[PDB]
Parts: structure tokens; C-alpha cells; sequence
């Protein structure tokens, strides 16, 4: 996965080191940064629902014939609009996970590996999810450091799916 | 492998929940203890080669059958190959020190030994009593008040000694 | 080399990957400490001379019979007596850089790769070396995270050489 | 590779010299600046995939010489493979910045990637401009006033733009 | 691995035998109906990906467990090889339909799968639920009367079935 | 490439071994083939402007939004509208190079490698281009080899990109 | 093995591709070869023993020191001359195989493979065998398509002998 | 490497154009003419060993100082090279051949081998001259009228000659 | 692998023990002997292929069931698989005289052997008895008393025979 | 190459190894042998002549159809007996050498090697060859050690063609 | 193991070889140099105790700090000087292996390989074991070949610990 | 690579002719010669560590410059790498020795040695030195007449001088 903590153990056991200040520092980069990043995955959870159904209402905005178009890749009918909140709610709880941790590791195992796939699969276009992060971007009402360290994660999400 | 944060986090994910803000808490308070907990890392590391070397010496005193000729400790590659050993598992035990979750120590070290040594001839209880002795020699450093902003390691020695007794365990 | 800035890059590098909060995170140790280890190598470079002298005699007392076996590898004259100076001078001057860069770095690549083949080939103990670093431990007269720091690289030395 | 504490290091062995304390201050002035640095690098990844579509958009309506069956970057292999390009100039210009030292874009970058263009048919100079292009977007996020404490990023601005030019004259 | 001749052949050899006039005149029978069998191949063929994803999307339906988190689907990572898996199996399939032999379904595909999954934890029973259905859709396109020269495939679609049951029961 | 002709070399070499009757198998297959093959793609050229149109017609109709939006991804201006019935022009022209060559090839190296980081980059649906290519096959007005010929690589273009 | 079903399967799999037009192709081509193929084998099957005894006594008659130096590789007794039969009659066989599955395949694998082996090891001569099949093609009274797909893998065997 | 008609579908590809009509009978016409290309490929190939065998003979009959001790095709393991390095040129040689196109052969084969021979010592010219050789006897071998249906096989003879004269210029 | 001496030296080193002056001399007598040894080798390997081919005659005339169609060593992949085994084992027995002990042969050649001719369907009492013969045919070219000085080589043949009847235990 | 000295160092060498007693005992082993090899190459030279004619005609009295079959492949004609002659020449030769090297190594390069291609090419019996070796062997008049020797190489040339 | 013949199979069946000549010529090294290395193991043998307790003491008078600094790596007690005594022993009883094996197999595989890191484990000097070698080859008493043989041994061993 | 026998064998081969009893007894004479030989490399050999460490120490006492920080021979990576190289020719030399001929050294160690060391910036000549340094002390060595069978070793001595000066040529 990928964090400070078990990145810096695993370039260690690759080398076949004992860990030394340089994997000490990492520790510490990742210590100083929980404080802000714990306290930001708690905000964004208590804010669950409101940036889910927020998001979707964006996406449903910015791409009207998602609510409309026949079919089971959009969300015309409620099945495909629980669909698509409950991807949301995926999306939010991995953004989560990666403040917790500390980096991108619980977002490139649960949902960027292998997404292309899928999008192209069930055909679900990028374009729409992107919206949701922007809104979630615009909405989460973060500030300071914990504001900086998930935004990363949301538009690294982005980047991935453009 | 997991740290304490993935650990719970992979837990959580099964769920498909997102952490209780009691679990969160938990997690804040293991940060807030993170300074010690780099200490007892660095501490072992920087006296990795005599806590080794005295433990293999007490332990073939303790075992000359070990090193007489015959023995699985005689002969220079076997002697080397058993100073290795101990080496490898206090390195793994650090590691899972330093991440605060088991998991690296049980996948690439513990898992899978216990048959290596059978395989080999090597007495497991042997071993056992080395990982025992550099357990005792590791907490004692660990523990030392010199040196160092006075205050409770307790809970982490706990921890520590908890690894070093799985390493033990997996190869008795 | 072995420094948090270097091999945050290398693993994102050898993962085809942009830098991420991880990364980001590895950055903060580093500079955190930098503080601290900055500090320290100007303490050390001031007494270089001094921790220089005194742990060369430390080790010819420690080891009386190096400034009086006859033999190049040995203290015994003038030479010997300069070279080993000269090669507590080098350790010294490494856990300075160590302390800079702040990793291993320094000291893996010009002094720890080969060390073994030297110390072999012209018949240097390790024991002797082992002596000289304790004393600079001892002795460097530095407190706080620059001691903690320093005493890494010095440990360090001794682990490689035991 | 080097960052900025090891080339000063390894330029200080060479001399067998320990950094005076002038070559001190001056790391200690790149550690004060260094939120500065950080912000940077994460603002230009952060915009990565816009950075470069947008350049390339922009590039080939300047050149459509470049997209028109026969050209460079027609047929998907090469478009593809040219964006893929664009992304990883801008991946080690981040590099460059987060370390504070041109040699991993030097070395694992440009080095020879004049050589690889000529050999192609690959028109460079028009890379180059695309490189240019990538620059100006780049900057332009890293001095956006808005979200961030505000300060003076100018020197970083200086150092950041030095890069890009770096790459751009690597294929001119 | 055989097709329909070589596996004549191969056990004619193992006699000794040339082959019997009765099993050429099989073969001859089998190659007069061979444009029913390429049509086959064509069609499955040329709905690969919505044989797959209508049959994956039903599956899901029917079993919401497998993608509710916790479940052998949730993840991308998962989804995506699981949606893999089904276009594994569909390609095996017709394989064996255009060679005439289930040689090369059995051999490089089924053989060791039912083991595959049991270490991975991935339920089989449902995998053949998902063959099940693509072998319904499949021959649904098989037996479609429009654009093509009417005929009698009963013994085909029969075949072709036989191949996705053997698909089916390699997992169960 | 894959083509009849070239694939019966190319196993052949990279088994090491002169031509037998398996590959002239294959040039027979091919060889008949290619009256119906060939026949087809001057059908289809001859239609050329038709068929694109049309399709490029059908694409705005299943999908209005994309006449309308704003944005470079989208054909609500000449600009746009130049690019798609260009992109559907080199959808057709493959086709045409598939029958003559008897193969997927010219397909596969001019347009299916690389589409994926295409669409995603500059977010152009693959939605769009599949109605495109069911408009071309309902159109096209071919019939007996050529129309399942000419089929084959509008059914594999639209599975390369669902 | 080497026949054409097999074969575009193997490419088509070793590719990780569903099959296209090329295969079918390559299918084509060996479809309609069968038609010549199997009656081939019919007419050869039903001459068998004409045509082993025929070429049998060719062989003979060109080397008559095989039908009476003593020693096992030769044909000097009963044993020698019915090892021989059946060595020519297994040749013939593999000609009807390979006529039957489209391909040298058959040949390939139930005879030439080793066959190098076999004969210095046991002492045979290769020169023999050719002239055994230089008498099947001149005495199998094919004609057409027929003849001259048999008299290919005649021509193989003698090639692969030379 | 390119058969005919890739070659002129990748011509039209980097114009952007689809095929003239003029283009297209022009492979008509070679379609046309298809069953006499094979059967000149059945031919070189079905005398492939006595097409090498005799040539390379024959080459050393002329060139004596080649099998004198010390010249390039003394000792077994050269003149085993040597004879391989006919039967490859002339297997290549085929397949340009059967796809109607001079790629593989330039692509595979040839492209290197003059410089491969100069390393090696090896006299290119006597090479050329065993290429030569083979290719008389191959185009005796296709235009035998002897078992075949009689017809104009000419131009075929001219490409066939194109391909052994390519090879021979190659290594000249 | 171990040789008469460092088989004896190996045992030595487990009990840490210098030879007894007993098993110096036992190694001096052998040493002694040692032209016989290897005379025995040289004439063995001298006549390789006809002490295989003659074996192998023998036993498919006596074991015909073999190579009528259908039978382990027929077709000729097989029969060229069958002769090579036998041509190892003959290796290998050789390799255990040369060095004077039986290791090299239970080490890389009788080791699995039984199970690896289980799996494949071969018959080792048939194997056996390959081996057999060959053992007879070996011992009488050792003993034959023409073009060699003369002596008492029954010692040798009886560990040559020991070596045989190992190897065919061991596929029986 | 297969000579005492060589594989000496070359073992030596693949282990990075000084020469130790082991590979002097080899030397010791080839000088000694190296007194009878030496002797034994000068007898077979001075033999040349008389072993070569009466080896080629050996090989025509056991096989008298290859002094009248038509055909370049045989010694009907001075040509082929002149051929027949000069390979005979050889295989003598190469013994020589091995003799004077100590090992087969030269008659491994320059005769072995490539051999089974060139008899199935040029359709040279391997039966005739040994015919040749047999009679070198009962008429080289050589004893002792040289004999024995002398007859290895022989009989190894001998395994080499069966 | 590195003897002689070991080695001589060793290459031999690497190379998927029966043994020839120059195996067999190796053997005869082995064999007649067997002769005088027995007798020269017999020697060692017979004087163990003495050579043992000679060296033991020419190390504590080169190097008497050995029988008085405190501390386990030393002789200044019965325990450290058993120690000592012992590893002579050792190394006394390799070199009578290696005799007998007619190579340094036996130190090889027993000793060597691996003495690097227990000497810096340890902290034993090999400057110390050097000299226990020293005197051995001063004090053995062998002559002859019996000597040479037994010298490269110590010589040896010497090499690996410089 | 040659060793004295066949070096002149493959120049015999080359000529197709068989060594004249000129040449055979100049190889008789090298035979007689052999046991000198084999006591030299024994002896360089024997010496190996403190020929190439007395060299070495030697040499940098010359040339401080080697030594002193920058220079080639600083830090321990290449002081190891420095020593090594000395190692490796002192090697090879032994090597030409024991099979009486240059080309093990000429071909596995010499060729290409200069460029090797241009591209790193290695001083050339000062390698020569520090050969030449060990060519000294290893004739000394052989040259001892102490413990060995008197006679005239100065043909070998001129010999072992000719392959270490061909080392120093080969990187001055
Ligand atoms: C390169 C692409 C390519 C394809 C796909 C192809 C198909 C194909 N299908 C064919 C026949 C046929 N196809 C069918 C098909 C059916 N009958 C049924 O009942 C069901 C509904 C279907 C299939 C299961 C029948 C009945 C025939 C006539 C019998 C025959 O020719 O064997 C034929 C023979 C001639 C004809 O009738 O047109 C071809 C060539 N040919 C091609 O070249």
C-alpha cells in the first residue's frame, strides 16, 4: 500500500536495513500530519450524507441526461440513482481512509485499480464522477492543513480518471 | 502488510464503514505516543549487533550441543547462517515495532519458518530461547532512563515484548 | 543514497508515480529535523580537532600495542599515527554529512561500501575504530534531537563494523 | 540522483572538506522556504492531467500540421504516446522541484531524449513548445493568491520556470 | 491441444490404425457444416462485451453479497478480474466451438480453476451462474433467424452448450 | 499486424520453419475472401460522405447534449462538429484497410491502440462513437460476405470500446 | 501441432484475443482443403498394401546391400524386412494423418521428432526412407488438389530427412 | 513486416486517404494471379534441401579455398553454419514470396547481415554467389511445366528473382 | 556429491574427528587400485552407444509389448526418450565408478526417478531390466582380458555391479 | 575447449578462484600422460599415409557398393575417392591433435561439432566412418599408454556417430 | 567441494558428458598425488597436540595483550584460552582434510565461507590465526611433496583471512 | 582461450597440416620443464594477498595524490574496487602461467581494460605502476631458492615477466 509507515519499512526490508533516522523522519512527517488529517476525516464523515446527495445533485446538474436517458448506466429511475450515490459514498469513504492513513494506499487498492474497466465495462463516463469531487472540493468546508491533504486526494482521484 | 492506520482501516473497509470516531480517537492517541515509540526503535537498532551477538554467546554457552562438532551451529556457514537468523527476526520485529501492527513480522519472517527449520534439522526451541534472550536484552535498552525525557514506555514495552513473544512462539 | 528527500523520489520514480501526500509527508520529517541536524554539524565541525585528538587516544589507550607493534597497519610511528587520525577525521567528517543530508547516505556510499575489504586487505581492526566512535559519542558534548541524531550515525558506524 | 543536501555533500567530498558555516545558512534558508516548495509540488500534480491536456490541446491547434494524417502525432499509438511524453517532462520537472536539484531530470529525463527524437522523426522543437506551454499553466497555479497563506513565492516561481526551460532546451 | 481431426488422428494413432471409413465420412459430415460453425464463432464473437457485461450486471442482481463491500466483487480490483474472468471463459468457449474440441477449454482454461478459487475465496457456484447466463444470451444470438441463410444449427447449439456446462461444472 | 497473410509468416519465423500446407491454407482462406473483401470496400468508399454524415447525424440525435455544451469535448460549434465527422471518417476508413487487408491490423495499429488514453484524456465517450458505428452498419447496405465481412470490424471496433 | 484450426486458435490464445476474421479465415481455408484432403487419404488408405510392398521392393531395389549384409539394421532376414514394412507403413500412415487434419502436425509429432536420434542410434540409413516415399508419390495415382497436398508431405518427410 | 496489401494500406494510411479504385484492381490483379504465387511456394519449399544441398555444393566445387583447411566453412561447426545460413536466406526468401512483399526478408533477415560478416570473416561475395546458385535452381523448379496446369508464370519468375537478387546485394 | 575421500572426510567432520590411521591406509590401498578404476571407466564410456543400443535391442525384442503401437517407447519422441534414459543411467553409473562412491548417481539421477516414470505411465521393471542388460554387457567389456595388463579386477566389478543394481532398484 | 589445462582455468575462472592444489594436480596429471601423447601423435604421423589409404579401403571392402553407385555422395570416381581419402585425413588428424592436447577438445571444435548435420546433409554414412576408425584402431601398432589413449579418441569419434 | 575429482564429474556432467581423457588424466593427479598427502595427513595427525599448544602460544607471544584483556573475545582465562586452543584445532584438523581430499574442499565448505562474519561478530582478529598458521608451517616437520601440498593449505587459509 | 598445446594445435589446424617433430619437441620440452611451471603458480599464488596489499600500499605511497580526497583510489567503494583490480590481474597473470599461454589474460582481462578505464577516469599508468610492483615481488617469490629443488627457473622467470608487462602495456 501506499503511506509513509509501511513505505518506509518496505523500502527498508527491500534493502535488507534496519530502519535509520531517514525512516525515522518519515514517522515523523506522518505523525505532525495526523493530527490534521484525523481530525478531517472526522469532518467529512459528519458531513456523509450532505456531500453525497450534494455531489450527485451536481452531477445530475452539470449532466441532465443522466436523469433521463433509458438505460442502465444512468440514473433515470432509482436504481441507478442509488447506484450512483452509493459511488459517491465509495469515493467520499476513500478519501476518508487516505487522511487516516496518510496517503493515497486505501484509494489505489479499494478503487483506482482496475476502475478503467469498469467505466469502460458498464460504460460510466469519468466525466461525471469528476464532477462529484469538484462539488466535494467546493463543499467539505476544510481549512487549513486538513483542507490541503484531502483536497490531494480528491483531485488525485481526478487525475486518475482523466 | 498493514501499520496501525491500514490495519484499521482494511478493517473498516470490509464494513464498508468509516471509522467510529472512537476508533479515530484511538488512533489519535497512539500518534500523540509516537515520539517513544520511535525512540524504542531507534534504541534496539542502534544496538542490533550486541544484542545478537550476546544472546547467540550466552545462548550456546547455555547449549554447547549447538556448537560442538555435529551440532547445527558448527561449521562457519551454519554459524553465520545462525547469526543471521537472529539478526533477521530482530529486524522484523523493529519493523513491526516501528509500523505498530504484526503483520510484517508475521508475513515475511514468522510465516512459513517453523516448517523451514523442521525441513532443515534446526531446533526451533533453540531459537526460541535466542529470540527469549534478545527480547530480555531489547526491553532492558529500551527501558533504560538515561538519556532520554523521562516518562511511561510501559504500554509500548508491552507491545515490544508482545513481538518478540509471537517470533518466539513461531518457531517452538 | 539513503536521505528521506532522495528515496521519496526513488520509490515514486520506480512506481511510475507522481509525488503524492505520502511523499509530501517524507519532505516534512526531513525538514523538521533539519533544524536540529543543521545545528548539530556546525557543533561537530567546531570541536573536529579536539573529538579528532581525543579519539585517536583514546583508541592507543584503549589498544596500547597499536603505537608500538612494529608494521604499517600499525600506530607505531609518526605515519600510522597520522593515517589513523586521518581515518577518525574521515568518520567524523561523514556523521557530519550524515547529520545534513539526514540519512546514511553519505557514510553508505563513501565509507561503509568496502569497508570490509580494507579493513581485511591491511589488516585494520574494526575494534580500534569501534573505540574512536564511542568516544565521540561521549564526547561531542551535543544535547536534544541534534545528540539523538548524531549518536544514529555513530551507532550506525559501530553496527557496520560489528 | 541528488537533492539539495547531497550535492553540496558530494561537491564538499571531493574537496575532502566539511561545508562551511556560509554553506550551511544557505541549506537552513531552502529548509525556512521549504512549505513554499511543498505547496508547489502538490499544486502542479494536483493540475497535472489539465496541465498537459490542456498544452497539448492548445499545441496542436497551433500546429495542426502535427495531427494531420502523416504528422508526428497522428494515428492513437502516437498521440498517446505523445501525451504520454508531455506527462512525464511535467512528473520529472516535480521531481527536480521537490528536490531541489535538476539531476533526476537530467538524468533519467533529458539525457539522450534529444537523440531519441531525432531517430523518431519527432519534431523537438515543437515539444519544446509544448514544454513552454506546460510552464506557463504550471506557474500560473503555483502563484494563484487564493487558498494559501500568502507570502513571497518568486525566487521558487524562478527556480520552477528555470526547470521547464531546462526540458524545453533538452529537445530544442 | 485437438481439433476435431487431430483428435481422430491422435487416437487412430494410438491403435495403430488408419481411420475407418465411417470416421472419415464423420469428418467429411462435420466439414460440410462448417459454415454453421463459423457463423457461430462470428456471432458469440461479435458480442463478446454485452454478452459479458448483461451477464455480469444480472449476476450482480440476483447476488448483491458478491459486491455489498465485503464481498468477493467489491473493490475495483476485484470487479474488474471478475468481469476478466467472464470474458476468459466466453473466449475458451469459443475456442473450443470454431477448433471442435473442448481440448483447449479443458486444458488451458478449466483444469486447476475450481482450486484457483477455492485458495482465493471466491465462490464458484456463482461464477457458474454467470456462465450459465452467458451461455443463455449466447445462444439466443446463435439461434437468430435474421441475416443469415436459414438452416438447422439444433446440433451446434448443442454443442456449443455442451462447452459452456463444461465451463459451469469446472467451477461448481 | 493481423492479417492472414502476414500471421502465416510470422508463426512460420518465429518457429523457424518453411512454409507448409497449413499456411497455404491460410492464403487460400484469404484469397477467397478478398473478392467480397474487396467488392466491399469500394462499396463503402463510394458512400463515403453519406455513411459519415448520417452517422455523425445519428451520434448528435441519440445524444442532443453534445450539439450544445460548451467545451472543446463537445461539437455544439463548427469546430467541434469538423473533429467528430473527421474522428467517424477514420472509424469508416479502418474499415475499409480491415477488408482489404482481410484483417483486424490496420485497425488495431492506426486506431485501437492508444484510443483508451485518447478518450480519457480529452473525454470524448465511447458511447458516442458506438452509435456512430451501429448508423454505419444499419446503413452501409451491403449484404451476403461483404455485409458480414465489413460487420465483423464494426462489431470489433464498437467491442474495443465497451 | 501444426494444423490450421489448431493453430489460429493457439495465436488468437497466446494473444489473448477472441477470434476475428482472420481465423475464420484460416478456418475457411482448411474447410474447403478438406474436401481434397480426406479423399485423399480414402485412395492412399485402400492402396496401403500395394503401395508399402511397392515401395518396400524399390527401396530394395536401389540398395540391394540392405537385403543382405547381416546385422539388425538391415533387411537381409524376415525380421529385417518386415521392421522395414512397417517403418514405411507408419510413414504412409503419418502421409494420411496429415491429409486428414490439414497439416504436417501429425508427422511432426508422432514420427520426425527423434527420428534423427533413431537412425544414427540404430543405424539406419535416411537415403532408404527417401526412396520409399520418392516411390509413394510417383505410385499413388492421385491427381488434382488431392495429389499434390499429398505429395507435399511427401516432399516434407524427404526434406526433413536431407 | 508488411504482405501487399498492408504495404499499400500503410502508403494510404500516412496520406490520410483511402484506396483508389486503380489501387484496388491493382490488388484484384494479384489476387487474381494468387494460385501461382503458392504454387511457387510449394515448389522452392518442397526442394528446399536439394535446392541448399546443391548450390552449396556446387559453390564449393568453384571455390575451393572455402573447405581448404583455414578458409570460412572448415571444420564441421562452419560448414554446418554455412549450410544453415543458405537454408535461412532461402526460407526467408519464400516468405517474401508468399506475402508478396520484400519487408520480411529486408526486415529479418537481411538488414545487418553485411555487417555480421565482416566481423565474422566471412566472404559476402561467396555468399552471393551460393545465393546465386539457389536461385537458378529455385526458378527451374518453378517454371518446370511438367505436373502443373499450364499458364504465363512469368512476371512471378521476375519478383521471385527480385528477392534472391536483394539477398545477394546484401551481403555483396 | 561426495568422492571415496571426501565421503570419508564428511563423516570425519560430523564426529570431529582426524582420520584413524586405519582409514588413512584403507584410502591408500584404494589409491593403489586406481589405474584398474579408471581403465574400468575408460572402457565402459569406450563402448557407450553399443553397450545402450545392444540393451535396448534386446529388451524390445523381448519385451515387444514396448513398441507396438500404443506402448511406452513407441512413436519416436518416446523411443529417442527411452534410449536417452538408458544412455543417462549408463552416465551416471560411470560418474559413481570414476569417484568411487554412489552419491553422484542417488543424488542426480535415481532420486525421483521412480515416481517421475509413475506419473508418466512408464514401466521401471521394463527400465530395469534395460539396466540389466547393460550391466552385464559393461562388466564383460571390463573383464575381457585382451590389450591389458594382467590382473585381479574382481573387487571393481563387483562395486560396478553394486552400481547397476542400484539404479534398477530404484525404478522396480 | 576439452583440454586438461583449460577446463582448469576455466573452472578456476567461472568461480573467480586463484589456482589451487586441485588444479595443479590436473597439471600433474596431463605432463605425465603428456610423455606417452606426445610420443603416440609422432608414431600416427609417421603411420599418415599407410593408415589412411588402408582405412579407405577398409570401409570399401565392408561396404563395396560405395566404390560404384553413381552419385556425389559416394567414391565411384577418383573425386570421391579422393573425398573419402581427405575425411579419413581428418579424423586422423584430430586424433593427433587431441593426443598432443590431451583431451578431445579439438577434434570436439573442428570436427564433431556440426558433423550429424553435414552426414544428413550430403547423405555420408556414419557407418562408414566408423569402418574407418576401426581399422586406425587394429592398425596403429601403438602399446601401452599411447594405445590406450590413442584408442579413446577413436572410440570417442566412434560414440560420436552412434 | 573443490577435490579434484568431484570437480572432474562436476564439469562433466554440466556439460551433459561421459568423462574422457582429460577427466581420466585428472584422476591420475589426484591418484598419485594421493600417495604423499595421505602419508602427510598421517604426520599432522600424530603430532595434533603438539602443533596445537605451539601455535596457541607463538599467538599469545606475538599478540600477549590476547592472554589478559578482559573480556570474551580473549585468552586471559582457561574458558578463552580452551577457545583458542580449540579453533587451531580446527584449522589443523581442515588442513589434514584437505590432504586427504586433495583439495581445499573441505576447509572450503566446513571453514571458510562464512569466517568473515564470525570474526566481526566475535571480534577475533585474524591477524591472531594468521599466526597460528605460521608456525604451523614452520613446525610440521614434512618434507618433500608432503610439505608443498600441506603448505598451500596454510597458505591458503592465510590468503583468506588477508 | 589457448593453453600452450593448443595454441599451436589450432595453428596446425589452420594450415591442415600435422605438428612437425620440430614443433612436438618444442612441447616435449615444455613437458619436462612443467613441474618449475606448476611451482610458480603455486608460489604467486600462495603470496597472492600480500603481493597485491604490499603493491597496493606501495603505490599510494608514490602517489599520495590516489589517496587523497578526489582522487581515484578515495572513499571505500573505490579503494575496494582499486584493490580488487590489482587482485584480478595478479590473477590472470597466474592464469597465462599455469596453461603457458597469454590468451586467458590477453582476452578475459586485457582487451578493452584501457577504454574501461578512460571512461572512468582511472590514471592508466598509475595501474601499470602498481603492476609493475607485483610483477617484482613475484619473481622474488619464484625465484626463492629456499624450500624447493634447486635449478635454473629463468626461462619461466623471463615468461611470468613477459605477462605482467603485457598488463602494464595494456592500460599505460
Ligand atoms: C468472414 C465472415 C464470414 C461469415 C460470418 C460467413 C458466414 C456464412 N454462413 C454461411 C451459411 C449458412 N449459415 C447458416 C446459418 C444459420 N442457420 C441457422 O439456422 C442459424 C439461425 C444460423 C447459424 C447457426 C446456414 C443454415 C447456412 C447454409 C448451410 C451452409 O452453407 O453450410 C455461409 C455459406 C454461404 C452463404 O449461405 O452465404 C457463410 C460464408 N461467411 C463469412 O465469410
Amino acid at each position: 500500500m501506499k503511506t509513509p509507515l509501511t513505505e518506509a519499512v518496505s523500502v527498508a526490508d527491500s534493502q535488507g536495513r534496519f530502519l535509520s533516522s531517514t525512516e525515522i523522519q518519515v514517522a515523523f512527517g506522518r505523525f505532525r500530519q495526523a493530527k490534521a488529517g484525523l481530525e478531517a476525516a472526522k469532518a467529512l464523515t459528519s458531513k456523509a450524507d450532505s456531500l453525497i446527495s450534494g455531489a450527485a445533485q451536481a452531477v445530475y446538474n452539470k449532466f441532465p441526461y443522466t436523469t433521463q436517458m433509458q438505460g442502465p448506466n444512468y440514473a433515470a429511475d432509482q436504481r441507478g440513482k442509488d447506484k450512483c450515490a452509493r459511488d459517491i459514498g465509495y469515493y467520499l469513504r476513500m478519501v476518508t481512509y487516505c487522511l487516516i492513513a496518510g496517503g493515497t494506499g486505501p484509494m489505489d487498492e479499494y478503487l483506482i485499480a482496475g476502475i478503467d474497466e469498469i467505466n469502460r465495462t458498464f460504460e460510466l463516463s469519468p466525466s461525471w464522477y469528476i464532477e462529484a469531487l469538484k462539488y466535494i472540493k467546493a463543499n467539505h468546508g476544510l481549512s487549513g492543513d486538513a483542507a490541503v491533504e484531502a483536497n490531494s486526494y480528491l483531485d488525485y482521484a481526478i487525475n486518475a480518471l482523466s | 502488510m498493514f501499520d496501525a492506520f491500514t490495519k484499521v482501516v482494511s478493517q473498516a473497509d470490509t464494513r464498508g464503514e468509516m471509522l467510529s470516531t472512537a476508533q479515530i480517537d484511538a488512533l489519535s492517541q497512539m500518534v500523540a505516543e509516537s515520539n517513544k515509540r520511535l525512540d524504542v526503535v531507534n534504541r534496539i537498532t542502534s544496538n542490533a549487533s550486541t544484542i545478537v551477538s550476546n544472546a547467540a554467546r550466552s545462548l550456546f554457552a547455555e547449549q554447547p550441543q549447538l556448537i560442538a562438532p555435529g551440532g547445527n551451529a558448527y561449521t562457519s556457514t551454519r554459524m553465520a547462517a545462525c547469526l543471521r537468523d537472529m539478526e533477521i527476526i530482530l529486524r522484523y520485529v523493529t519493523y513491526a515495532v516501528f509500523a505498530g501492527d504484526a503483520s510484517v513480522l508475521e508475513d515475511r519472517c514468522l510465516n512459513g519458518l517453523r516448517e523451514t527449520y523442521l525441513a532443515l534439522g534446526t531446533p526451533g526451541s533453540s531459537v526460541a530461547v535466542g529470540v527469549g534472550k534478545m527480547k530480555e536484552a531489547a526491553l532492558a535498552i529500551v527501558n533504560d532512563p538515561a538519556g532520554i525525557t523521562p516518562g511511561d514506555c510501559s504500554a509500548l514495552a508491552s507491545e515490544i515484548a508482545s513481538y518478540f513473544d509471537r517470533a518466539c512462539a513461531a518457531v517452538s
